[PDB]
């Protein structure tokens, strides 16, 4: 059953209409398979944006309900070498369907990790079995595909899902599930998801576990801080405060107390605190500049190790220091 | 319909606008004849299979059929090849004008095995006579030193941007499109020496915009926008150049590698600026692109590397 | 059978002596082991992730809940216990971890069943995740993701950044919290008395203070000193000096240090560090022990505590790359006296 | 000479009492013993401490040992050779022979070899690179019946926290003057010299910086220009290399130009080709620069400064001189 | 004179570069030359060799001299080079780009109107990095000796403390004029441990033979102690005379005792 699977697998778009977010590519695409001419495909773009899904769906409605047999799939699980090429590959392309009659689909997915020389065997059988097969090569760096490979095929970017609609798939979750959110709730969610439907899925899911209830309550913006992780803004507005007016020695034991009753990391802290000070309209440039400065050397320090406490005061001087420049 | 970097692709040696000694090389080599045994190695995209193709058929006329032997990293190059189809190949009796000899091209020869490249050396010294052979590679160390002991070295390098434009200009000539200096620039400036990327993706934005401008070129070719890369650094105010780098750059999905590569391209290529605070830039630029190398990319980083160009800045 | 490992535990060290065996044993990781309760008699373990400091008792955790859960009898059969100690690249997770998922549980005993719960579902723990290479790790989504009925995973990790997001959202995240002298003063008071360690008043609680968040090395310590205790054969009790002086820290030789960068030219300064770098200490001990110091000390004004702070970061980073420590604290204590 | 008066047991050690009643109490028990490091100032006698409490936890056949070769193939055709110095109680090994290949060393040997235990002795821990410290982290605890690491280090900095939580922490304060002076007093009776006063013996402690290897060194050094009979005012044979850098900082406090750069970049090319560290040679520059009566605070801190910030640099650099010089060229300008 | 091919096909000897860089033409503007400078640089690959060109070069360019600081920034920039070479053999080279940048640093600070000659140059890298391995080597063989002979001694010796404390202390002792010493029992006693002393350190005394028709063979220790030892060539003369006598005395007593 669907109700075993997780919540980015069982909401995994099966048609073409249940893909958000990309709507210049997908309407190409429709059009490309309506009136016929289906060139080869390079889906390019960062994790969890569709298109994988898109593709999917695609060969679906391409096929029909029996896509699992008339498309060859390839991914990095599987041997993708290049003999795998010139058996597998060739053998696909040169012949014809088992099931029904029309042109062929082979789907790389994730065809970062091939060799060079399989991309270098790969395509001259692109270019010469192009009348009965076509090629989609899925990627999220275009760094890893050959030039000549890379100039086959149309390349469509997967733009980072929009604000409308992660919203709308938010809720189409909240429909199919017994489940309400908050306003301040949704935007706090899609701040956190980068356009990574996978994310919001995954927290979607976590958040509604930590309900405790029958799911008569409403999802509030303490639900998702609380169960994403990450030092809430609670706690990171309460540190910054102790930092920017309280003693130093208060400062240091409200740092210490925040980053040990939660186990909070200070490279977290240190990242939110950029991401708060960012928003603060301050005097003359000098200020953030050495508060840029500071806080990157602090992070750069801490990406080797040494000593949290050391560097944890060294957060609360650089602050202190960078602040008393605006006065 | 066929990419123009195969329907434009040169069939006679004059259309090459690579390294003009070595096409010089081989067109007066074409011209007597007597092609000796050679290895071009280089970089992708250059023009080194066109340039043997081209030589092959200029120098075989209608025996390319019949006298050229292909043999690619797409079809079995082993010991056993070389011992059987190779042998036979340069065994077999054809009458040729008294100024050619049979080729065998190898293309990618770099990934041929060591059984195979090492048979290949007595099978192409007791057929020198009537059997030559042409290896194309990208790098030329992958070959044993007896096989490039009997053979010349034709090492290939990159594309000046004149070379790119001409060939540009030319192939827009030849298609009537709508294009700008801007447009081109860009399309030259993301190709960097590549001239079958550079026809790519001049062919991908006539296809998707229909003009080739510069903000098409950095929109369907979407990378680190350099022209916003420029803007950015050459902001006044720290607060624009920040948000400039928070909104067209960083919420768009452009990598950090993409940004400080881009950056330092940006820096080394600008002009409005004096020579020393360049200098300064590029070594603010190339200390965050050694963090970022380590791992430590984020958007920290390239707020505190335009945080010292500006105090660098700030005299 | 059980005399010998009894034997064998009191031959033993007290860090694996002294080994949690039951769920009753953590001290301090309360809100975990509530949850690993619950859940003993209710059959949805779900998929685990313990990650913090060192020494707070992951292993241990899962070790005892394991145990409470199967029986020493199922211990050895519904368990897949891979450690960093072993190869984990893509090949391993595909074939032995996957294999071992997709196989079924293996059947309890008469005996398991009447004092176990016995659960339908193995688990299979990977300590310190943090090696784990990110495709090795994404290829364990999926495994775990479909074969859930059958096995679940728990996963160990000291940073939880080194693991994937994904394998992040799909395990429950559960945090060990630092094991300082409020919340670990009862484990090492029993310690103590289950090993007759005669001490003095301030000396556990200290022990952890040295600890800074790690039972592990308290106990070491604790154990050290009760070695150091009972050579002498005196009868006294243990002092926290000398806990202190093996413990790689003494107070009036950072208060000389004090007296030295307070009053004092650079002549001085570098004579005392001379003499100082002769007995051997760690530079990285001294800067930290001086920045506790300084931060800590209510006598500082606020414009020397932003330089004191940076200068410590500074030498503290320096020395992270294999610096001469004796080049470095002089330059830090020079730097620090101009203040 | 250090080799021909060097104690061979616990009861023959001269110096640090306390040191030797501890060893005896870690020793009272040998089986139950978990692995050591000893750590301090180099040239106090940790490496003959350690041999000494080997000869208590086994026979008097400890010092009876050979060398050998043992090869290994790393993820190339590269092979590495990596002499042992064995024993029918104990094996020694050195890390610090070789590059970034200790793990590959570390973890097969180790695994192979894994009273009723062998001892294994790690001399130069420092020189372990981290991945080899992460290998040898969980070595160290799986086979803990059978091997027993006795690690000899000078300074617990490059240590990683897990191996030092996994051992037993022994720290060896360098002897005093007195103990020093003792000690070449027992030697120069024993070896014939003959000293007008006694007073010579101190002064060459004040001269070693408790360095007791040192110490005996350079009293035999000085011996044989004395022709074995010391005077009152027998000159301190200081190492020929610390009278080039003496001349080096009289050079370069007399005379701040580029002339004399090039000159001081040929006596750090001279003093670099003749197997000298570029470490302890700034060290030493910068601490007999430090000495200068002529400069001032203001100077002393410039020159710390920089010598840190240069250091840094030659531990994250492999062209030890392109930081020597630019080292020497900041202290130029700072004069 | 033939230039004019050269001129059409062939690039810039990393020699004319780094004459180059310290070259300013008073006629052309500063930034043109800078970026035909830049574009030379990074047309010839080997950003490296011209850098260790203008190491060797800078000490005897002429640049208006304040205080000798303009070397103190460049040791800074030479030490990023330095990091970015090393990092070059652990990352993937995208780093490479920013190599042409520190050879131009030269130029800015040190390129002056007053040279006009050309600096010829050679390569002390290459041999003191021979010479080094050189050394190495036979230090490494004497610590293998040591690890046969002594038991003990080869636990507390380093290869840096072998370097700077022992085998200078052991040369001294070695070339010490024993033909000061009247009394003829203590000239006895002090050879008989110099030979103990040799026989630790599996020194072995060499009759080198090698003398053409001058009746003096002189004798030399393998390894030879006095390559790694002896840093000054003063020092080296003086030595080598004492020496020979007192070798001569000791290859009597090593006879004598076998
Ligand atoms: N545009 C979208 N609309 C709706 N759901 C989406 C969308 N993009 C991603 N998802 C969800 O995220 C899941 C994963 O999508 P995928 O297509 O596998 O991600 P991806 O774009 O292929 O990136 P990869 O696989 O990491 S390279 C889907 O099953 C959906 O539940
Ligand atoms: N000098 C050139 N003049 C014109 N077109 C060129 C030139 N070099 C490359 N091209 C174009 O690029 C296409 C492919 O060139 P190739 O010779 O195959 O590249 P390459 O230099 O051999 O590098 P490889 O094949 O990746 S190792 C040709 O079909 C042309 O369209
Ligand atoms: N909460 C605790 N209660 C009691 N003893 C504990 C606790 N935490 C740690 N210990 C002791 O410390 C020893 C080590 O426990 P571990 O679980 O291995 O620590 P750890 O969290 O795994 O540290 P690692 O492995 O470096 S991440 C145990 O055998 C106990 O003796
Ligand atoms: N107990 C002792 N009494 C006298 N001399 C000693 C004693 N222990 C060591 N020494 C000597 O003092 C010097 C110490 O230097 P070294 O042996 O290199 O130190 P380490 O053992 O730490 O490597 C050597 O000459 C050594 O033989
Ligand atoms: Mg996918
Ligand atoms: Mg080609
Ligand atoms: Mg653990």
């Amino acid at each position: 059953s669907k109700e075993n699977l997780p919540w980015v697998e069982k909401y995994r778009p099966e048609t073409l209409d249940e893909v958000y977010g990309q709507n210049e590519v997908i309407t190409t695409v429709r059009k490309f398979v309506d009136e016929g001419k289906l060139p080869h495909l390079l889906f390019y773009g960062p994790p969890g944006t569709g298109k994988t899904s898109t593709i999917v769906a695609l060969a679906r409605e391409i096929y029909g309900k029996n896509y699992s047999n008339m498309v060859l799939e390839l991914n990095a699980s599987d041997d993708r070498g290049i003999d795998v090429v010139r058996n597998q590959i060739k053998d696909f392309a040169s012949t014809r369907q088992i099931f029904s009659k029309g042109f062929k689909l082979i789907i790389l997915d994730e065809a970062d990790a091939m060799t060079n020389a399989a991309q270098n065997a790969l395509r001259r059988v692109i270019e010469r079995y192009t009348k009965n097969t076509r090629f989609c090569v899925l990627a999220n760096y275009a760094h890893k595909l050959t030039p000549a490979l890379l100039s086959r095929c149309t390349r469509f970017r997967f733009q980072p899902l929009p604000q409308e609609a992660i919203e709308r798939r938010i809720a189409n979750v909240l429909v199919h599930e017994k489940l309400k959110l908050s306003p301040n709730a949704e935007k706090a969610l899609i701040e956190l998801s980068n356009g990574d439907m996978r994310r919001v899925l995954n927290v979607l899911q976590s958040c509604k576990a930590t309900l405790d209830n029958p799911d008569e309550d409403e999802i509030s913006d303490d639900v998702i801080y609380e169960c994403c992780g990450a030092p809430r803004p609670s706690d990171l507005k309460a540190v910054l405060k102790s930092i920017l007016e309280d003693d130093w020695g208060t400062a240091h034991y409200t740092l210490n107390k925040v980053r040990s009753a939660k186990g909070l990391a200070l490279i977290d802290l240190i990242e939110g605190i950029v991401k708060i000070l960012e928003d603060y309209e301050l005097q003359n440039e000098e200020t953030r500049v050495h508060l840029l400065t500071k806080l990157a050397d602090i992070e750069y320090s801490i990406s080797k190790g040494g000593n949290d406490q050391i560097q944890g005061s060294a957060v609360i001087g650089a602050i202190k220091a960078s602040f008393e420049n605006e006065t | 319909q066929l990419p123009w970097v195969e329907k434009y692709r040169p069939q006679v040696l004059s259309d090459i606008v690579g390294n003009k000694e070595t096409i010089d090389r081989l067109q007066q080599i074409a011209k007597d004849g007597n092609m000796p045994h050679m290895i071009i190695s280089g970089m992708p995209g250059i023009g080194k299979t066109t340039s043997v193709h081209c030589l092959a058929h200029e120098l075989l006329g209608r025996s390319y059929a019949d006298g050229v032997l292909e043999l690619n990293a797409s079809d079995d190059r082993g010991i056993d090849v070389v011992r059987n189809q190779i042998k036979h190949f340069a065994q077999k009796k054809l009458h040729l004008p008294p100024g050619k000899h049979k080729i065998v091209i190898l293309d990618e020869a770099d990934s041929m095995t060591a059984g195979a490249q090492q048979a290949l050396r007595r099978t192409m010294e007791l057929y020198s006579n009537s059997t030559r052979f042409a290896f194309a590679c990208n790098q030329s160390n992958k070959i044993i030193e007896p096989l490039q002991s009997r053979c010349a070295i034709l090492r290939y390098s990159k594309l000046s941007d004149e070379d790119v434009l001409k060939r540009l200009l030319q192939i827009i000539k030849l298609e009537d499109v709508k294009y700008t200096n801007d447009g081109l620039e860009a399309i030259i400036f993301t190709a960097e020496g590549d001239m079958r990327q550079a026809i790519n993706n001049l062919q991908s934005t006539v296809a998707g915009h229909g003009l080739v401008n510069a903000d098409n070129v950095f929109k369907i070719v979407d990378s680190p926008h350099p022209l916003i890369v420029k803007k950015m650094l050459l902001a006044s105010n720290l607060e624009d150049s920040i948000q400039i780098l928070r909104t067209d750059l960083w919420k768009k999905g452009y990598s950090s590698i993409d940004i400080v590569t881009t950056s330092f391209r940006v820096t080394k290529n600008l002009a409005q600026v004096k020579e020393s605070v360049r200098l300064e830039m590029i070594k603010e630029i190339g200390l965050t692109h050694m963090r970022i190398l380590e791992g430590v990319g984020t958007y920290l980083q390239l707020a505190s590397m335009l945080a010292k160009i500006h105090k660098l800045n700030n005299k | 059978s059980k005399l010998a490992a009894e034997q064998s535990l009191a031959q033993q060290p007290w860090v694996e002596k002294y080994r949690p065996k039951n769920l009753d044993e953590v001290t301090a990781q309360d809100h975990a082991v509530t949850v690993l309760k619950k859940t003993l008699k209710s059959a949805n373990l779900p998929h685990m992730l313990f990650y913090g400091p060192p020494g707070t008792g992951k292993t241990s955790t899962i070790l005892a809940l394991t145990k409470e859960l199967y029986g020493p009898d199922l211990m050895k059969s519904r368990i897949l216990e891979l450690n960093a100690s072993d190869e984990r690249g893509i090949s391993i997770v595909r074939e032995k971890v996957k294999n071992f998922a997709r196989l079924t549980v293996s059947k309890p005993s008469k005996h398991d069943l009447e004092n176990y719960p016995c659960p339908p579902y193995k688990i299979i723990i990977l300590d310190e995740a943090d090696s784990m290479t990110a495709d090795a790790q994404s290829a364990l989504r999926r495994t775990m993701e479909t074969y859930s009925g059958v096995t679940r995973f728990c996963l160990i990790c000291n940073y939880v950044t080194r693991i994937i997001d994904p394998l992040a959202s799909r395990c429950s995240k559960f945090r060990f919290k630092a094991l300082d002298a409020s919340n670990a003063i009862d484990r090492l008071r029993f310690i103590s008395e289950q090993e007759n360690v005669k001490c003095d008043d301030g000396v556990l609680e200290r022990i952890l203070d040295i600890s800074a968040g790690d039972l592990r090395r308290g106990i070491t310590l604790l154990q050290s000193a009760s070695k150091g205790a009972q050579y002498l054969g005196d009868g006294k009790n243990i002092t926290s000096t000398q806990v202190e002086e093996l413990a790689g820290v003494p107070h009036d030789i950072l208060i000389e240090i004090v007296e030295k960068v307070k009053s004092g030219d650079f002549d001085e300064i570098k004579k005392y560090v001379n003499t100082f770098m002769k007995s051997g200490w760690s530079a990285a001990s001294v800067v930290n022990q001086l920045h506790e110091y300084y931060i800590t000390n209510d006598n500082f004004d606020t414009n020397f505590k932003n330089q004191i702070s940076w200068l410590l970061f500074t030498t503290d980073s320096r020395l992270n790359n294999g610096t001469n420590e004796h080049i470095q604290l002089l330059n830090l204590l020079v730097k620090i006296s101009q203040l | 000479w250090v080799d021909k008066y060097r104690p061979k047991s616990l009861n023959a050690l001269s110096h640090n009492e306390e040191l030797t009643n501890f060893l005896k109490s870690l020793s009272d028990q040998p089986r139950d013993l978990p692995h050591l490091l000893l750590y301090g100032p180099n040239g106090t006698g940790k490496k003959t401490r350690c041999m000494a409490l080997l000869e208590s936890i086994f026979g008097p056949g400890v010092y009876r040992l050979k060398i050998d070769v043992r090869q290994f193939v790393t993820a190339s055709n590269r092979k590495l050779e990596l002499n042992v110095v064995s024993s029918p109680y104990h094996l020694e090994i050195t890390p610090s022979d070789m590059g970034n290949n200790d793990r590959i060393v570390i973890q097969e040997l180790l695994k192979e070899v894994a009273h009723r235990y062998k001892c294994v002795i790690i001399n130069e821990a420092n020189s372990l690179t981290k991945d080899a410290q992460a290998a040898l982290r969980r070595t160290m605890e799986k086979y803990s019946k059978n091997i027993r690491l006795i690690m000899v280090c000078d300074s617990m900095s490059p240590i990683i926290a897990p191996i030092k939580s996994r051992c037993l922490l022994i720290r060896c304060p360098a002897p005093s003057d007195s103990e020093i002076s003792t000690i070449l007093s027992d030697v120069v009776t024993n070896e014939r010299i003959q000293l007008e006063t006694k007073d010579i013996l101190k002064r060459i402690a004040q001269a070693s910086n408790g360095n007791l290897r040192v110490s005996l060194l350079m009293l035999e050094s000085m011996a044989l220009n004395n022709e074995l009979a010391l005077k009152s005012s027998s000159p301190i044979i200081k190492p020929d290399w610390i009278i080039v850098i003496h001349k080096l900082t009289r050079k370069i406090v007399k005379e701040r130009s580029v002339n004399s750069l090039i000159e001081c970049r040929a006596v750090l090319y001279d003093l670099l080709a003749h197997c000298i560290p570029a470490n302890i040679i700034l060290k030493e520059l910068t601490f007999s620069l430090l000495d200068v009566e002529t400069l001032n605070t203001t100077n002393k801190s410039s020159i710390i400064e920089y010598s840190s910030v240069f250091d840094e640099r030659l531990s994250l650099g492999n062209k030890a001189i392109f930081h020597l010089e630019g080292f020497i060229a900041k202290v130029m300008c700072c004069l | 004179n033939t230039w004019a091919s050269s001129n059409k096909d062939s690039p810039i000897s990393w020699f004319k570069i780094v004459n180059q860089l310290f070259r300013k033409d008073p006629h052309r503007d500063i930034k043109e030359q800078f970026y035909e400078l830049l574009n030379q640089v990074e047309l010839n690959g080997n950003s490296d060799r011209i850098l260790q060109g203008c190491f060797n070069i800078f000490p005897y360019v002429k640049y208006s001299d304040n205080g000798i600081r303009k070397p103190a920034n460049i040791s800074d920039w030479l030490f990023f080079h330095d990091l970015m070479y090393q990092s070059m053999y652990a990352h993937n080279g995208e780093l490479l780009r920013y190599s042409a940048l520190v050879p131009l640093v030269f130029f800015q600070t040190f390129g002056d109107i007053a040279n006009k000659d050309d600096i010829r140059m050679k390569n002390s890298e290459y041999e003191q990095r021979e010479l080094k391995r050189a050394n190495s080597d036979i230090v490494s063989l004497i610590m293998r000796h040591i690890s046969v002979q002594s038991p003990l001694m080869a636990s507390f010796t380093d290869r840096k403390s072998l370097i700077f404390e022992i085998l200078p202390y052991l040369d001294s002792m070695i070339s010490s004029d024993f033909n000061k010493i009247r009394n003829l029992k203590l000239k006895q006693a002090i050879m008989e441990e110099l030979v103990q002393l040799l026989k630790s350190f599996q020194l072995n005394l060499i009759q080198n033979r090698s003398e053409g028709f001058d009746v003096r063979g002189g004798l030399t220790i393998d390894p030879p102690i006095d390559e790694v030892v002896l840093l000054n060539p003063k020092h080296i003369n003086e030595v080598q005379h004492k020496r020979a006598n007192n070798l001569s005395s000791l290859l009597a007593k090593i006879e004598e005792n076998r």
